[PDB]
């Protein structure tokens, strides 16, 4: 295939200069799973045991025994499968633009596959942690004109039937009043017997301004760590700042029985076998990606908005 | 099959496929193990 | 109404209190020797899982319905919708476990009846019971049924008031 | 009790194969079979060889104590003192076997009742006489009888 | 066997995926020692040695000589052993319900053997440890319907002989009059010449919430620690919190010598050889255990109960 | 004898039952060897 | 004989052509029942029919 294909060749080279999704450091080890499906829907089944009354003492003969019962839940999950097309040089005609140490159009910003390739994917990388995080897709800073996604799609931001707490706009600046909004909802978390987690904090850069302030010789992010910690059974709590966010604090913990990734094992971009070509020097590739997969159990992420207005 | 290893040769564009997926599935493992908090 | 009853977007949230599901095993002390039949049921009529079932025979098969103390057969315990088969463990054999009842507000150790719809009831309406039924919990509501545990032992020689 | 644990100084002689299982240790029926319910419960008392029913209320799980009439709720066949347990037929299962009756007028071919004592006594119906009741020891007398229910 | 019994081959092949207990985290490795008995007691005779006079000088001739004396101390336990039963499907019946990715019944809550073992045994699994730590066995949140256990089958919270402090309900947010009654409690602890080791805390949700607030740039929870190094010869002292306790705090040694776990080598879920068979699919199994075992010196427990009415 | 061993070949079932109790102590020794506090 | 019990293997082949009488008439007619006058029929599932019905 590699003396036939060049831009499978060129991916395969240039494959390992592509830089890590920054997502896999909101996440633990074992709460990503990948999945074999490109696009649509898949079932998951959760089965649960619990005790029906309390045991039977084992004396003399007996033959009535108390019993132990299952149940089961199953929760949908939808996959969908994105595009993105770009231009670059055809193989052929790469010596009549390699220059001094470079190579490609500077005047018409021509550039080879392989190099075409890399940020290609850099840039849908980027755009998949955006997705990830948020739950939205969009390639404007306000968060517009969102591309529609199907229902069963959602962020770690998005995800309905957890704790939303609401900073109202007169108390934007008040960082008593946040951290009151935060243990609301600390409060109001639901971890059960799976508690002994390490837990996670995503922030944006205002709120993390605001935290670095004193305490009214503490800081506000150590209250924050101290009152975590107490309902985590004194583990780890990370603090993580993301310029995806605006006016947003984000809380979850970092176990795979509460929250689970089950992403599509081709979500991160893959080359398309289709190439246009002309009789010209200019060709088009095509790159494919996979959005969804985000599950997580009821009650268990807290989200506290700062309105703005 | 993984494109890290340097004798693997692929036969196909399915083939490739998959190595491409093993390729970020081991890259990702070696990020957490890399990983530090 | 049915037993399992659905994709959900999320998960639902100790081992304390899990049992309080309408499709848990009706039987909360099992026991190898105890005779389960299977019959039909209506599927129109009335649904028979965790009722006081009485036997109809008609001009096509012999089939349960929901029916009273005062002519009740057994209880259904478990159904097969599928097939529409209903399990019965016949009156002649005990029975502990949950069952349908009307009344949110049963307390424990309480005498209970079985009315007309095959439902769980206090034994004060009225009535006279027939069958020694007591209540071993509280009535608990899933939310809407109300389910309570109840012990069942035979017929009751007198009826009572 | 089932079994008063008492050591002795010398054996006794034990030759004899009849007339010798009409015991207050004999515990279990004269005919039993495998499908036959056997249910573990916590006592209060002694409620060996006798009627029990069931006394619902820190809050306990119900227990079983001797007793009988609209209350009954089985028969206590078997006892084990270390566990504190008691092993019950329960009243929709059929029983044959020696029970506690209440004195010696119970007689063959008598309807018997259960009191509030968990004791048979004379004439709804619970149980028929099999034979006498023999004494086993001052009071305790012992009468076997076919349980079948209640009427 | 494994040739013949598919039931135990399943469960040597699955027993690997059952998490291991969360009371070993209250003991020390040399705390628990495995005892051989199923159902019964067992006396555990403790030997003691004593100078009855001052040592003899040895110099020139002497026949009268300072003696050593002996005592010996007989302690009983009680063992209870419980059973459970569960239904599953037929090894010859799974083919007709192995589904896509799953196996069993999702109408009628039939799961394969291994899956429903492995549950039945961490539901057993917790109702161990609810045992272990409270000593009492109920499957209700009220704690009610409580099974009635054996004498001499206590837990760390109901064990006699111990020291016992009660908060009025009047003072139950009153962190100050919490910690006066914690301090009278430590003082009332007697370890002798054990005093030496590390001491262990266990807390309720509520008051681990309660112990990260200001002392009154110090807490409650640093002001504890400090408080029991003062008593333990500065060494460890572990917090631990647990959804178990309700407005209770318990403080312990981690010291073998005065505090000893002998379980039963069976307490832990284990499969019994009679499994139920009909002509229909449906099978049923039953799981084996065994309770009691904690042997405490006199006066080595703090309990403090909030009072809430 | 435990069922970690690959060449455990039990032969009844109280050799099994011996098996799952040596098991059973010997993944409480491994925790408490990786258990660091 | 005075009891009626047999071997199993004669009692087996007795009780298989008993129970393939009855499948053929079920292909037959869509039906199943043990009565000549065609009443007390077991109930059956949707889309379970024969060349008759």
């Amino acid at each position: 295939l590699f003396d036939e294909n060049y831009y499978a060749k060129a991916v395969a080279n240039i494959i390992g200069e592509v830089k890590d999704p920054i997502m896999y450091k909101w996440f633990s080890p074992d709460q990503i799973e990948d999945v074999d499906l490109q696009m649509g829907y898949q079932k998951t089944v959760k089965w649960d045991a619990f005790l029906n009354a309390n045991p039977t003492t084992i004396a003399n003969e007996v033959n009535t025994i108390s019993t132990i019962g299952f149940s089961s839940e199953v929760v949908r999950l939808n996959y969908l499968k994105l595009q993105y097309k770009f231009r670059h040089l055809k193989q052929t005609s790469e010596k009549f633009y390699t220059s001094d140490s470079y190579i490609g159009d500077i005047n018409n910003n021509l550039l080879p596959f392989a190099q075409a390739y890399k940020l290609a994917s850099s840039e849908i990388i980027k755009l998949i942690n955006h997705f990830v995080l948020t739950g939205t897709v969009s390639i404007q800073k306000d968060g517009k004109n969102q591309k529609r996604l199907l229902p069963n799609m959602y962020g770690l931001l998005n995800m309905p039937e957890q704790i939303k707490e609401e900073v109202a706009s007169g108390d934007k600046d008040k960082m008593d009043k946040i951290f009151e909004k935060i243990e609301a909802g600390l409060s109001k978390l639901e971890l059960g017997d799976e508690f002994s987690t390490p837990m996670m904090v995503i922030v944006d850069p205002a709120t993390s301004l605001k935290l670095v302030k004193p305490y009214a010789c503490e800081k506000w992010e150590d209250v924050l760590i101290q009152t975590i910690k107490a309902i985590n059974n004194r583990e780890d709590v990370y603090i993580e700042t993301s310029n995806l966010l605006k006016h947003k604090i984000l809380i979850y913990p970092l176990n795979s029985e509460l929250i689970k990734f089950k992403p599509s094992k081709y979500m991160l971009p893959t080359p398309n076998e289709q190439v246009d070509k002309d009789s010209t020097d200019v060709a088009h590739s095509y790159i494919d990606f996979v959005l969804g997969g985000l599950l997580a159990t009821r009650k268990t992420i807290l989200q506290v908005n700062i309105k703005q207005s | 099959a993984s494109l890290l290893d340097s004798n693997f040769v692929p036969i196909n564009f399915t083939e490739f496929v998959q190595a491409i997926s093993n390729t970020y599935k081991q890259r990702r493992i070696q990020f957490y193990e890399n990983l530090k908090r | 109404y049915s037993k399992s009853m659905i994709e959900n977007k999320v998960f639902s949230s100790c081992f304390k209190s899990k049992n309080e599901r309408v499709d848990a095993y009706s039987f909360a002390c099992s026991s190898y020797t105890d005779k389960i039949e299977e019959y039909l049921y209506d599927p129109a009529n009335s649904f028979p899982y965790k009722r006081g079932v009485k036997l109809v025979p008609k001009e096509n098969s012999i089939y349960v319905e929901v029916g009273a103390d005062t002519d009740m057969y057994g209880i259904c315990v478990d159904v097969c919708e599928f097939s529409c088969t209903a399990y019965v463990l016949p009156i002649t054999n005990n029975f502990e476990g949950y069952l349908v009842t009307r009344n949110p507000s049963i307390k424990i150790g309480e005498i209970l009846d079985i009315n007309n719809n095959g439902v769980i009831i206090k034994a004060g309406g009225g009535p006279p019971t027939a069958i020694n039924i007591y209540a071993l919990s509280d009535s608990f509501t899933i939310n809407s049924i109300n389910l309570i545990k109840v012990a069942i032992f035979g017929n009751r020689g007198l009826e009572k008031t | 009790m089932k079994n008063p644990q008492h050591d002795a100084s010398l054996l006794s002689n034990s030759n004899e194969f009849r007339d010798k299982n009409v015991e207050f240790f004999a515990s279990g029926g004269t005919r039993t079979s495998k499908f036959d319910k056997l249910e573990n419960h916590p006592f209060l008392g002694y409620p060996y060889k006798r009627g029990v029913k069931r006394v619902i209320q820190s809050h306990y799980e119900p227990h079983v104590e001797a007793g009988g009439g609209e209350d009954l709720y089985g028969i206590c066949i078997d006892i084990d003192e270390f566990s504190k347990t008691a092993t019950i037929v329960p009243i929709t299962n059929n029983f044959e076997g020696y029970l506690v009756a209440k004195d010696s007028t119970v007689k063959v071919k008598d309807k018997l009742i259960f009191n509030k004592d968990g004791a048979l006594e004379k004439v709804t119906i619970n149980a028929t006489a099999l034979t006498d009741a023999k004494q086993i020891s001052n009071e305790v007398y012992l009468v076997k009888v076919a349980v079948f229910g209640n009427k």
